[PDB]
């Protein structure tokens, strides 16, 4: 076999799906070549590692294999790594195109030591001339301020759902599957904007079921079933919500953080109720979520989120 | 000191807390102690009962040859549980002489008491999982916590549950009386009570407060028996006088004179914010309110409780319970 | 000024008899003192009394001290410093310039004094800004070493300090000076510096302008001589701190005007206040009890405006960007006022 | 070797000491100390000449990142025509390395400066050393035993030693106490900035909003190198400004929208895209939502709810918002609440008193007060460290008390007593161990009517000069 | 002489219980020898462990010792340790080796985002020589990437009869009379961690093994895992609902300190008995939970237990007034 999210990666700037403004962005760059330092920081799995993939492959064209330095965490990236290898790396002579540089890609720019970080300043400051840098992070408050100064920053918003659609109805098209649009939609709602996960889970639902369907879906996820869950925060006497959640959730050993995080899920999609209530109902389900975490997780808590959504419902 | 000096150094001299040590009395002759996890109110005997359960089992020999006593004073991250903690679960039993034999039957294991486990990281207590499930034939783990939410579930479900009562308000009177009696200190007729009622959940803080206040009573040569005055003024609790004033003030009066009185108390009255607990027995114990009145009282001294918890200003907060007490 | 007229013996206090009778029945024990326990508010001269029983116990040399500092490397790779201000027989260690590192250094400190070798005191000033986790460590130190560590520590409103400490310690308090024993140490302040006074009323009307902080009393005599030209007469017009003129100015900003044009120059006025190395929860008391002062309000708005104020310190207690804070109390005031 | 293919903070680096925008004064003294450095070596580091200046050896830069201390640095020091030796963090500045390397030329001569140029008459000085240590905070933990090797060589040596760091008060920059002379680079201001970028665009031949050039100079807090990276972006126009460059501004104006929340605009835009308008920056949305949600006309008004109330109910949620994010920044693993933080710090507020807005939208200045008042704790806490000795009280109680009437004595004389009673003023000074830095941040701390930047400068500057040559006369340590 | 948790603990396949829906699919995978990236997760004491323990002994047999590499949280769990030691036994091929090796990571939830995100890559390099088995508490903590790399399996607790059935086996195997409701109340104060059950189930018999014939009644049993009696938690809510103030607070105040009863417990009781009342009116059940939900609350933090205990009743009380 073979995951399709390996097997449908974008190797083309162009075929990438997702914000418009950046990728044109990078589009102009490959165009003119002319690359500064970047940071580009986003939520995981938006793509941030295909952008400098493809972007660097198509700057350098057939270079590639000679004139770029990749860095992930899998590799040693301590003191002396930066000093002595990046260091005799954008030394290294390259004839390449007028406008084209070496690259160094650093992914996962996070996990780098603040103190290696620290060596990086000069070796990129000095050496502008034939070597440009490339971070890719999912926060950009780890990185240090001077790093943080001397790039340009690029932010990554969240995939939205048409684009996730486009992208679904691409890779089902390519592949001859039979689905249905509410299997599709639960596939946008288990993903909320990780194209990477959406991808994984319709390929699993694919696999296991055959056919694309709500419920094919909702049992390959393993999460409580989004109905089964707005009927509990949408029932109208107390007693029925407080069954609900007793004997179909609590049951089953459902996690509360999973119950509390699924209610905050669908209590954000529930496009019937009014807005001010959808917020209030998000207000009382995250108090209760902070409660969650901080080491108490008793049905009891639950109990009273519920008891406090009904409360405000009324 | 008299704390020290008149400690139990077997199981059989406490006589409050019986209940939970029993099972470990059964086991003792065993090899197959199971883990142990004690919980409860501070100064309950914990640390007193497993250093005597070490002397009764042990001896003056192996005392300090297999047994790790690590506290808060100790270094509490993860590199004593790599460096020292790992290596000590794994060492060999040592027996140098024939003298322990006699009186204490050695078992094969060994005994590490990590105390203060309640404020531990998460990956500490899932590095202690490791290291009590990789040598639980050799090595057996003793834990103390005062809190049971904090130490993580998965920790609780392998090792074995000991919860030890706080203290018993009915016969260690008669402990006390034993040990005023042994150091000789004249105190007055309803004086024991009192200590031990003021000092609830502990006792080593009873002990003290009686050393302090027979050291205190001894210095003015009176030769009288002390008061309950003398120990609640050591123990820095409210006195009863003023409480009525503020339970009078409390009862009728507009807002201004609360203020006032209540800027007085904090100003130069006694400083501390257990008149609230003072107001709480007040209030409950009394026969002349009815029930809607005291369920509002209860719910707002517990917020106001849950609220000062949390290092906030004291004399804020206590003026907010005494105009909200008030409004009733 | 203050410093020159400040007892070096428990003879030499002033005040609270009581105190210094037990003091110096404490005292006559220097082979077995336990560990004490200050508490009482600010400015009662409780770190007076602890030196002058130390100057009790040891020498009169004990006020002749030198400042050191100490840097140490953490469990992680940050060396970090503080500044132990100590005496041939004493040290002072106040956990306040380090923000979360309390415990290490605590625990560090008092391990390697406590291998020395009659015995050795630590003052711990500001007991209250000691984390959970560092005031264990200090108990199992306590637990530990006890024949070279006598530990003193002062503190304020002792109720952020677990039982567990509570136990081993002496508690002693401190009362605040009344009024007349305040009018006396005064009426010897400016006997001895000779101050042309018009009449014994100042003195009083001082201790009672002054809320029982005998400190600021004395510094704002002070600060009224020099206006006078050290002719104190009735009509004086009492001087009060920079701070508190600005609060008093926002309560009757507050009180006169109700609206959100008002409320983006309380902001301003916060933001001002705080900049200048103020706290929190030092505006927020003052800010209520000012409030609370003006006699234009009915007791339901005193109720509210008491509330809000609790649950605004409970949340500045637990956050940590005090303008927003600050900012919503005032918000929710001025809600309540209009 | 193509004037295209460079990067924009390269290629318009300063040459002369007039381009360097802001910080005049701290260039000048670096100027004037090392042209002076010779005499002072003449007379043995000892002769402090006119400005203190005279028995330093060692000159240390210091302050916020990109404000020019590299290039000042090395400009000044080409100015006089010496010989750079720099060494930098990408080195490996370990003790014996540097005693192998770096300590054998400290008094040693130039080869590349003799022979690049020795017949002309320019400057006696081309062949002498300027040994540069830049990022001296950036010793990371591979350089064991560097920092104290470095303040040694501050003592001892033989030629200019200059020595860069981002954060001075750092506890691991303390050996640098007294043994060498430091200046601050402070943030510059808008009008020089202003000017660069004008140059800039006029040499690169396109024009820009003056209004979005004061935004971006908002932005970039002060930092010049990240403004004039971020400007290069323009190239590759409303669109450049309001997606890359000032992203904050158009978040905070679209989420301030009253037509959104409506029920005919939030069927159009989900809540689901307001926590994602949020992600888009997670860390200048709830101050920028902060800053200004009480700024603007409603129109979702509950029918008996004022302006007043709905501020209210806004600013309790952003208290309980900002008790969320301390939460999460307590530990990161639980980023899970992240979305939570969204709705509480975010989208609640701006829900609840969305409109028109008002006037302008106005950048944040939480981070600016911030700062000043770090600056200003660092001060009173210096301050402390010295006074403690007498005054028995805490580094709070201070400022509260003791320096409304520790400023009454130190100027009120001042205002009635002329200039004859410095000799009572550095006495008391004598007392307190506090020198005239000490009596200038004693002097700054003070708001309301006692402001005191404006009095200070009404006294003699004749007073002020004697007062200063009489204390130098005398020491109390 | 081992403790009955190391001692009956699984050595085959067919000796786990409860959880046939995921062992039909895991020899599913050995039978067709496709097995991938596995991520186990569930409460404790089900049986992660002992299930991958018996499918590596399975698949590998005595090359158990050579081809099977466990690791556990945080053993010096930098990003060092998954660049040396995962990465080289991934990597490294060995001499008489046919498919793929097996590296089992315990308890691997305790990762940081960095150090996951050094797994995931590395999990993604060398996925053609080796598969990985990550086993896990609470799969919330996990980066999505890693979760989604693998198969997942979620470990339900054991129901009542494979917790009976076990139970059987080892009174049958074991000197030891059970009463029919001792194992009721088990089953009730177990809630389904097979761990929990084989620790008690030896502590009663060390505690009560006096002449050789004592039978385990449910006191034993209450006292061992320090659990209160349902009789009790009806008597107290009686004496709360019926008594007056001082009264109900002496019975409270008794039957905690006799018996050591923490206030936690008692209210899950407490809601736990409640929750099947026949309530005529609503706003008593919203009111009850949330005081009760707030008096957890502020006793997750340690306050002043008399004042808790007090306002437990006076929520009790003042709830039940329509
Ligand atoms: N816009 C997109 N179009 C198509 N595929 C995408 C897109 N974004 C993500 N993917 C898929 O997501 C997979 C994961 O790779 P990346 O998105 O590069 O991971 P990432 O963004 O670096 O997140 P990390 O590694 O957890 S920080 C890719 O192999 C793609 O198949
Ligand atoms: N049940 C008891 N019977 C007799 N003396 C006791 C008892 N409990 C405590 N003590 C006395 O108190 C001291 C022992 O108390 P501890 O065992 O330290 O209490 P504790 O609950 O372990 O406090 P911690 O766990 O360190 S917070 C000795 O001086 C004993 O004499
Ligand atoms: N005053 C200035 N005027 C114009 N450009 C400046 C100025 N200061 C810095 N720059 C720009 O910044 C580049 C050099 O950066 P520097 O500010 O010298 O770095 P730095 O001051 O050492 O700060 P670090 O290294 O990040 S701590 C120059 O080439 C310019 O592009
Ligand atoms: N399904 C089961 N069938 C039979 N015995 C079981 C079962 N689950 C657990 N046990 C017993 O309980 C012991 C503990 O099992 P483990 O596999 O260690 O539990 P676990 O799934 O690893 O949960 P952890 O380790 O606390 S996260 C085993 O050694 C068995 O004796
Ligand atoms: N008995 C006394 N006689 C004279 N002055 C006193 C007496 N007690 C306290 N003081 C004065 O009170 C001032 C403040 O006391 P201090 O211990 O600094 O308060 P804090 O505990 O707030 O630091 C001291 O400067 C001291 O001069
Ligand atoms: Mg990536
Ligand atoms: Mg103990
Ligand atoms: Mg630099
Ligand atoms: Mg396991």
């Amino acid at each position: 076999q073979l995951p399709w999210v390996e097997k449908y990666r974008p190797q083309v700037l162009s075929d990438i799906v997702g914000n418009k403004e950046t990728i044109d962005r990078l589009q102009q760059i490959a165009k003119d070549g002319n690359m500064p330092h970047m940071i580009i920081s986003g939520m995981p799995g938006i793509g941030k590692t295909t952008s400098v993939h493809c972007l660097a492959h198509e700057l350098l064209g057939r270079s590639y294999a000679d004139g770029v330095l990749e860095l992930n965490a899998s590799d040693d990236r301590g003191i002396d790594v930066v000093r002595n290898q990046i260091k005799h790396f954008a030394q290294k002579k390259l004839h390449l195109p007028p406008g084209k540089h070496k690259i160094v890609i650093l992914d996962e720019a996070d996990s780098m030591t603040a103190g290696a970080q620290q060596a990086l300043r000069r070796t990129m400051e000095l050496y502008s001339n034939s070597t440009r840098f490339a971070f890719a992070c999912n926060q950009s408050n780890k990185i240090i301020e001077p790093l943080q100064s001397r790039c340009a920053i690029l932010r990554y918003s969240k995939l939205s759902d048409e684009d996730v659609l486009k992208r679904l109805l691409q890779i089902i098209k390519l592949e001859d599957v039979k689905y249905t649009n509410d299997g599709l939609e639960a596939i946008i709602f288990t993903a909320e904007g990780d194209m990477r996960q959406a991808i994984n889970n319709l390929q699993s639902t694919v696999a296991g079921h055959g056919l694309v369907n709500a419920d094919n879906v909702f049992k390959i996820v393993d999460s409580p079933h989004p109905l089964i869950v707005k009927k509990m925060l949408l029932a109208s006497n107390l007693e029925d919500s407080i069954q609900i959640l007793r004997t179909d959730l609590w049951k089953k050993g459902y996690s509360s953080i999973d119950i509390v995080t699924t209610s905050f899920r669908v209590t954000k999609n529930l496009a019937q109720v009014k807005e001010s209530v959808r917020l209030e109902m998000i207000k009382e389900i995250g108090l209760t979520h902070m409660r969650i975490l901080e080491g108490v997780g008793t049905y009891l808590q639950l109990a009273s989120m519920l008891a406090k959504i009904h409360k405000l419902n009324n | 000191p008299w704390v020290e000096k008149y400690r139990p150094k077997n199981l059989d001299e406490v006589t409050a807390q019986d209940h939970a040590v029993t099972v470990l009395k059964k086991t003792l002759k065993s090899a197959n102690l199971p883990h142990m996890l004690f919980y409860g109110p501070p100064g309950t005997g914990k640390t007193s009962t497993i250093l005597a359960l070490t002397k009764e089992l042990y001896g003056p020999d192996l005392m300090k040859s297999r047994i790790l006593e690590l506290n808060a004073s100790d270094e509490r991250g993860i590199s004593i549980v790599r460096e020292k903690v790992k290596n000590f679960a794994r060492l060999t039993v040592s027996k140098p002489s024939k003298h322990d034999l006699e009186n204490y039957p050695c078992p094969p294991y060994k005994i590490i008491i990590l105390d203060e486990a309640d404020s531990m990281t998460a990956d500490a207590q899932s590095a202690l999982r490791r290291t009590m499930e990789t040598y639980s034939g050799v090595t057996r783990f003793c834990l103390i916590c005062n809190y049971v939410t904090r130490i993580i579930d998965p920790l609780a479900s392998r090792c074995s549950k000991f919860r030890f009562k706080a203290l018993d308000a009915s016969n260690a009177i008669d402990r006390l009386r034993f040990i005023s009696e042994q150091e000789n200190v004249k105190c007055d007729d309803g004086v024991l009570e009192r200590i031990l009622d003021i000092s609830a959940g502990d006792l080593r803080r009873g002990i003290t407060l009686l050393q302090s206040a027979s050291k205190g009573a001894q210095y003015l040569g009176d030769g009288k028996n002390i008061t309950s005055t003398q120990v609640e003024e050591l123990a820095g609790v409210v006195p009863h006088d003023i409480l009525i004033e503020i339970v009078e003030k409390v009862k009728s009066g507009d807002f201004d004179e609360i203020k006032k009185y209540v800027n007085t108390f904090m100003k130069s009255g006694w400083s501390a914010a257990s008149v609230v607990n003072q107001l709480h027995e007040y209030y409950i114990t009394n026969d002349n309110f009815d029930t809607n009145f005291k369920n509002q009282i209860s719910w707002l001294l517990f917020t106001t409780d849950s609220r000062l918890n949390n290092g906030t200003n004291e004399h804020i907060q206590l003026l907010n319970l005494l105009v909200k007490i008030s409004q009733l | 000024w203050v410093d020159k007229y400040r007892p070096k013996s428990l003879n030499a206090l002033s005040h609270n008899e009581e105190l210094t009778n037990f003091l110096k029945s404490l005292s006559d024990q220097p082979r077995d003192l336990p560990h004490l326990l200050l508490y009482g508010p600010n400015g009662t001269g409780k770190k007076t009394r602890c030196m002058a029983l130390l100057e009790s116990i040891f020498g009169p040399g004990v006020y002749r001290l030198k400042i050191d500092v100490r840097q140490f490397v953490t469990a992680s790779n940050r060396k970090l410093e503080l500044n132990v201000v100590s005496s041939p027989y004493h040290l002072e260690i106040t956990p306040s310039d380090m923000g979360n590192n309390d415990r290490i250094v605590i625990q560090e400190l008092l391990k390697e004094v406590a291998q020395m070798e009659r015995y050795k005191c630590v003052i711990i000033n500001e007991a209250n800004s000691l984390t959970k986790d560092a005031q264990a460590a200090l108990r199992r130190t306590m637990e530990k070493y006890s024949k070279n560590i006598r530990l003193i520590m002062v503190c304020d409103s002792m109720s952020p300090i677990i039982a567990p400490i509570k136990s081993r310690c002496l508690l002693i308090r401190c009362p605040a000076p009344s009024d007349s024993e305040i009018s006396t140490i005064l009426s010897d302040v400016v006997t001895n510096e000779r101050i042309q006074l018009e009449t014994k009323d100042i003195l009083k009307r001082i201790a009672q302008a002054s809320n029982g902080n005998l400190r600021v009393s004395l510094l704002m005599l002070e600060s009224m001589a020099l206006n006078n030209e050290l002719a104190l007469k009735s009509s004086s017009p009492i001087i009060k701190p920079d701070w508190i003129i600005v609060i008093h100015k926002l309560t009757r900003k507050i009180v006169k005007e109700r609206s959100v044009n008002s409320l983006i120059e309380c902001r301003a006025v916060l933001y001002d206040l705080l900049a200048h190395c103020i706290p929190a929860n030092i505006i927020l008391k003052e800010l209520t009890f000012s409030l609370l002062d003006v006699e234009t309000l009915n007791t339901t708005n005193k109720s509210s405006i008491i509330e809000y104020s609790s649950v605004f310190d409970e949340r500045l207690s637990l956050g940590n960007k005090a303008i927003f804070h600050l900012e919503g109390f005032i918000a929710k005031v001025m809600c309540c006022l209009d | 070797v193509r004037e295209e293919d460079k990067l924009w903070t390269v290629k318009y680096a300063p040459t002369n000491l007039q381009q360097v925008c802001g910080n005049k004064g701290s260039v000048m003294k670096l100027k004037n100390w090392l042209a002076n450095w010779e005499n002072s070596k003449k007379n043995s580091f000892k002769h402090a000449g006119k400005d203190g200046s005279g028995v330093f050896r060692a000159a240390m830069l210091y302050g916020p990142p990109g404000i020019g201390k590299t290039t000042a640095a090395h400009l000044v020091a080409q100015e006089l025509g010496y010989d750079i030796l720099e060494q930098n963090a990408s080195d490996v500045r370990s003790k014996t390395l540097l005693n192998a390397g770096v300590k054998n030329a400290l008094d040693n001569m130039s080869v590349v400066g003799y022979f690049k140029h020795n017949e002309e008459a320019q400057n006696l000085n081309g062949k002498h050393f300027v040994i540069i240590m830049d990022e001296v905070d950036g010793m990371s933990g591979g350089d064991r035993g560097g920092v104290g090797q470095l303040a040694q060589f501050c003592r001892k040596t033989s030629t200019p030693l200059i020595l860069i760091c981002n954060e001075r008060n750092l506890p691991k920059m303390r050996p640098f106490d007294r043994v060498c002379l430091d200046i601050q680079f402070r943030r510059p201001d808008a009008n020089s900035i202003k000017s660069r970028l004008m140059t800039i665009a006029i040499r690169e031949k396109f024009k820009l909003d003056p209004n979005v050039i004061d935004r971006l100079i908002q932005t970039t807090r002060g930092d010049i190198r990240q403004v004039i990276n971020l400007l290069s972006t323009i190239s590759t126009s409303k669109a450049w400004e309001k997606n890359i460059a000032l992203k904050p501004f158009d978040i905070a104006h679209k989420m301030l929208d009253g037509q959104i929340y409506s029920d005919i605009g939030s069927r159009n835009f989900t809540l689901n895209d307001k926590i994602a308008l949020y992600f888009d920056d997670f860390d200048f949305t709830p101050l920028m939502i902060q800053e200004n949600y009480l700024s603007t006309r409603p129109s979702v008004l509950k029918p008996g709810q004022s302006h007043l109330e709905a501020v209210a109910e806004a600013a309790n949620c952003i208290s309980l918002g900002d008790i969320v994010e301390k939460k999460i920044r307590s530990s990161e693993q639980l980023w899970s609440l992240l979305p939570l933080h969204a709705v509480l710090s975010s989208v609640y507020p701006a829900s609840k008193v969305a409109g028109h807005m008002a006037g302008r939208i106005n950048f944040t200045a939480w981070l600016g007060q911030n700062s000043k008042s770090a600056k200003y704790y660092r001060l009173l806490q210096e301050i402390h460290y010295h006074t403690r000795l007498g005054t028995s009280t805490d580094k709070i109680g201070l400022r509260l008390d003791y320096l409304p009437t520790f400023r009454k004595r130190l100027l009120d004389p001042f205002l009635k007593q002329g200039a004859d009673a410095i000799s009572s003023v550095i006495e008391v000074m004598d007392d307190y161990y506090l020198t005239k830095e000490d009596w200038d941040s004693i002097m700054e701390f003070f708001v309301g009517p006692d402001v005191t930047t404006a009095i200070i400068k009404k006294i003699p500057a004749t007073v002020k000069s004697g007062f200063t040559r009489k204390y130098n006369s005398m020491t109390h340590p | 002489n081992l403790p009955w948790v190391e001692k009956y603990r699984p050595e085959t396949l067919d000796e786990v219980y409860g959880q046939n829906e995921v062992i039909t699919t895991v020899r599913k995978f050995v039978d067709e020898g496709k097995l991938p990236h596995l991520l186990f997760y569930g409460p404790p004491g089900t049986g992660k462990t002992s299930t991958i323990v018996a499918l590596a002994r399975e698949i590998y047999g005595k090359n158990y010792s050579n081809m099977v590499l466990e690791l556990n949280a945080s053993d010096d769990r930098g990003i060092d340790v998954v660049r040396n030691q995962i990465k080289d036994f991934a990597s490294t091929r060995q001499i008489f080796s046919k498919g793929f090796k097996l590296i089992i990571l315990d308890e691997a939830d305790a990762m940081t985002n960095a150090a996951q995100n050094a797994l995931r890559r590395v999990i993604e390099r060398y996925t053609k020589n080796t598969r990985f088995c990550v086993l896990a508490n609470y799969a919330h903590k996990l980066t999505p990437a890693l979760l989604s790399r693998c198969t997942r399996f979620r470990f339900q607790p054991l129901p009542q009869e494979a917790i009976e059935r076990r139970i059987a086996n080892v009174l049958v195997h074991e000197k030891l009379k059970l009463s029919p409701n001792a194992e009721k109340a088990l089953i009730e104060l177990s809630n389904g961690d097979m761990r929990r059950v084989l620790n008690v189930l030896q502590s009663c018999k060390a505690t009560l093994d006096n002449p050789d014939e004592d039978e385990i009644s449910d006191d034993v049993i209450y006292e061992c895992c320090g659990a209160p009696r349902p009789s009790d938690l009806k008597a107290v809510l009686k004496s709360i609902l019926e008594d007056d103030w001082g009264t109900a607070h002496y019975t409270l105040n008794k039957v905690r300190s006799a018996k050591g009863l923490a206030l936690i417990d008692l209210i899950e009781g407490i809601v736990k008995i409640l929750e099947d009342y026949e309530l005529q009116n609503e706003e008593t059940r919203v009111h009850l939970l949330t005081k009760l939900a707030d008096i957890e609350y502020s006793i997750s933090k340690g306050g002043n237990d008399q004042i808790q205990g007090s306002a437990v009743i006076g929520a009790i009380k003042a709830s039940f007034e329509n």
